[PDB]
RNA sequence: AUAUCA
């Protein structure tokens, strides 16, 4: 029962990586009913936006 | 494209994609006049489209280089959707489906890539190896876990991503002999350099000791002091003598811990460079602590 | 960032007095009006450009390269 | 109707394949390639065909071929419409469901309501609006880099000849 | 564009600077002011065209 | 200055009213496509391209 | 029933100024050193 | 010569926005396509109609 | 797909 060869570390890193990005909070490239927009690009046009 | 009334060999054509033409740029003649815009055109086919709204995404990016051409959809769950349907459907795409299953091999590649923190370059090199020479009597009958094992080397030794064949030999499997003739018949059809960042970082070693380390590598092995000695042991060598030199040091018993190599032999290799120390280091190197070359122990 | 040379609405230099009126300050101790007024800044054009500066430069200037 | 609707054609049984003008394909770069929906819908049809005719031909288990042809019907049945009430959806690899051809026509940027009702067009242009108490109620004041895009196609004639010959 | 006066042929007029440049009793028609509105322009490309424009 | 537009002293607007600067970032990829295909980094001459 | 370490399982982004993030016990001269806006 | 009116006069706190006349312009007259309504392609980005 | 513009 090799260890490295059990637990796929790509699961949770690129599973989370995806959410942030993308903003369909859930899993993953296969998302809909997801909720879109929950994750998105911060407004840096002034300092008060 | 040539011109029909001027007609030079180096036919000088400009696109003038704003006006939507293609003329000739010496007589100015219009060549053709639909023209279509093929960035927004590939948009279509490779979006950012995964809910199911926009009407200009129809189309879908495939990968005829790995997979061929398989154009085929997956029966799934809608909107408006009974969960029973779905199950006698994909139950009927049972009986429909070897060889189009051993593409779950790719899926042994991807794990083990992600398993030895390999990039997305290598992979498909993996793959590419893999399917030009898993059905072949040049590899007959070959340990089926050994010749994916061998493929990833032959993917990593193409996209410049250093891993020792006993690197991969901590994944799966090997048997060393046995993927090592595997990974010579599909051929047919390391340096010092390589180890010393991650070594040093185990090492938690610095910038300075790396770099010493990779210069005296390079001149040992320029210089021929270590007749054939594996590149590993040089290394771990060559680490031996630039850490001892400077502040932190580190002993034989780590380093050959962290190059997974043993004291007796880096000792071996260490001894043959060492006669020649003054040559092999940095020249603005900073010798600290109390160890300048005459004192480097020798051993 | 860096004080206007010359008053946006009448074109008063105003490029010299900064460094003057942050003196008035500081070193005189003056309310910002009177400072101003002794800078001979009179018409409020004027006032408003030394009176609302944001020097940011400053700022600007402690990142290294 | 007896000439052009005879109930026996709502039933298929041959199968009209469009044309890529109706699926345009695209040709990336030698590892990438790009094929319509209907493409893939299509090759999912033919597969499932290609099955249930070799079920026939050989020894037909009965139940494991109208087995199959179900999976047949819902091919060719989710190709014209995959929006289908109580039926799964195609789904294509990515999650997204297959670009039906009912889906092109239906809504508003359907092909109907969106390229025919109404259309992009050419010589057209557009900007900010501001007034003008010197303009004429009639006129419109024309940006000169506006100006020189659009265009008039205007016929040589003896009475313009001249004039069309220095804008030239 | 909820009415026939929302579309009206105007002549033209080239003129510098960026905008589209409207006399302003012609604004309420098309319910325009200029807060940042843009509007749309088209042009005839035939003496048919032109004729429909300028006497309808 | 009438239905919401407004007049602008020229004057004050050579003397720095209203400036900005603006800055937007370009980038690109050197993408690898499988075993052989490289994008690369050069001066395209238009003979060859 | 008789009886007969520490593993990596994935990366999760980091919240800025969060505790785990380097800029949380930062001063307003260190910001600047890191090229971030205090 | 004097107004006869006397006007509002005095300094307001006024804001540049991000909407600027030239970044908005825009004018085609036969221009790129699209591949399957072989119609103008979309925004101004594109050089669409 | 989000944000936004009148
Ligand atoms: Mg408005
Ligand atoms: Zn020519
Ligand atoms: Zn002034």
């Amino acid at each position: 029962f090799n260890m490295k060869l059990a637990i796929n570390a790509k699961t949770i890193t690129s599973g989370l990586k995806y959410a942030l990005a993308t903003g369909n909070w859930g899993e993953q490239k296969k998302a809909m009913s997801s909720r879109a927009g929950v994750s998105q690009v911060l407004n840096r046009y002034t300092y008060s936006s | 494209l040539t011109c029909p009334e001027c007609k030079v060999y180096p036919p000088k054509i400009v696109e003038r994609f704003s006006e939507g033409d293609v003329v000739c740029a010496l007589c100015g003649l219009v060549l053709s006049d639909k023209l279509v815009d093929t960035r927004s055109e590939w948009r279509t086919f490779s979006n950012d489209d995964h809910n199911g709204d926009d009407p200009s995404r129809v189309g879908e990016a495939s990968n005829p280089l790995l997979d061929g051409n398989n154009l085929s959809t997956r029966i799934g769950k809608g909107e408006t959707t009974d969960m029973r349907f779905t199950k006698e459907l994909n139950k009927a795409q049972g009986k429909n489906v070897k060889d189009n299953e051993v593409q779950a091999a790719f899926a042994k590649i991807t794990m083990l890539c992600d398993a030895a923190e390999l990039p997305k370059i290598v992979k498909d090199c993996a793959k590419e190896a893999y399917k030009l020479c898993h059905d072949e009597k040049t590899l007959k009958g070959k340990s089926m876990e050994s010749i994916m094992a061998a493929s990833i080397l032959i993917g990593c030794r193409r996209a410049e991503v250093a891993r020792t064949f006993k690197e991969i030999q901590s994944l799966i499997h090997v048997k060393t002999k046995e993927f090592g003739k595997t990974l010579n018949i599909m051929k047919n059809i390391a340096q010092n350099l390589t180890y010393i960042p991650r070594f040093c970082s185990h090492l938690g070693l610095p910038m300075q000791v790396t770099t010493s380390a990779e210069y005296t590598a390079k001149k040992c092995k320029e210089i021929k002091e270590i007749a054939g000695k594996s590149p590993i042991t040089i290394a771990v060598v060559s680490i031996y003598l630039n850490i001892l030199l400077f502040q932190i040091p580190i002993t034989a018993a780590k380093v050959g811990q962290t190059l997974q190599v043993t004291e007796g032999t880096i000792k071996s290799g260490y001894k043959i460079l060492y006669e020649h120390r003054d040559k092999l280091v940095d020249p603005q190197l900073i010798a600290n602590g109390v160890v300048s070359l005459d004192n480097l122990p020798g051993v | 960032m860096i004080v206007p040379v010359r008053c946006f609405s009448c074109g008063k230099v105003v490029g010299d007095k900064w460094e003057s009126y942050l003196n008035l300050l500081q070193e005189d101790e003056l309310d910002e009006g009177t400072a101003l007024s002794r800078l001979g800044l009179k018409r409020y054009c004027c006032r408003r450009m030394i009176l609302t500066h944001v020097d940011l430069i400053e700022k600007f200037l402690r990142y290294n390269p | 109707n007896e000439v052009f609707s005879r109930p026996e054609w709502m039933i298929l049984t041959c199968l009209p394949v469009p044309p890529p003008p109706v699926r345009p394909s695209i040709s990336f770069n030698e590892s990438q390639r790009g094929e319509d929906d209907l493409t893939f819908k299509l090759a999912d049809i033919l597969k499932a065909n290609i099955s249930l005719e070799t079920l026939e031909h050989n020894g037909a288990p009965h139940h494991a071929i109208e087995e199959a042809e179900s999976l047949l019907q819902f091919h060719v049945a989710t190709y014209m419409d995959n929006d289908i009430a109580g039926q799964p959806q195609a789904l294509q690899k990515s999650g997204r469901p297959v670009k039906s051809i009912r889906a092109r026509l239906k809504g508003k940027e359907g092909r109907i309501r969106g390229n025919l009702m109404g259309k992009r067009v050419d010589f057209s242009a557009r900007t900010v609006i501001s007034g003008d108490p010197n303009l004429e109620l009639d006129q419109v004041g024309v940006p000169k880099s506006i100006a020189k895009t659009l265009t008039y196609p205007e016929v040589v004639t003896p009475y313009n000849i001249d004039r069309l010959t220095q804008l030239v | 564009s909820l009415h026939k006066m929302s579309m009206m042929a105007h002549r033209v007029k080239v003129i510098p600077y960026s905008t589209f440049r409207l006399n302003l009793s012609v604004t309420s028609p098309y319910n325009a002011d200029f807060d940042g509105d843009e509007m749309n322009l088209h042009v005839p490309q035939s003496e048919e065209t032109r004729a429909e424009l300028s006497q309808l | 200055n009438q239905e919401d537009s407004m007049i602008m002293n020229q004057s004050s607007i050579d003397r720095g009213l209203f400036r900005s600067l603006f800055f937007r970032s370009y980038m690109d990829q050197e993408k690898k496509y499988g075993m052989s295909i490289t994008e690369t980094f050069e001066k395209p001459q238009r003979t060859n391209t | 029933k008789y009886e007969l370490g520490k593993v990596f399982i994935g990366r999760l982004p980091i919240m800025l100024r969060s505790k785990n993030c380097y800029l949380s016990e930062a001063t307003e001269s260190d910001l600047y050193k890191l090229k971030e806006c205090p | 010569k004097k107004l006869m009116a006397q006007i509002f006069f005095g300094p307001t706190y006024y804001q540049r926005l991000r909407h600027m006349v030239d970044d908005k312009i825009h004018a085609r007259a036969r221009g790129p396509m699209q591949v399957l309504t072989r119609q103008p392609v979309e925004g101004r980005s594109r050089d669409g109609g």
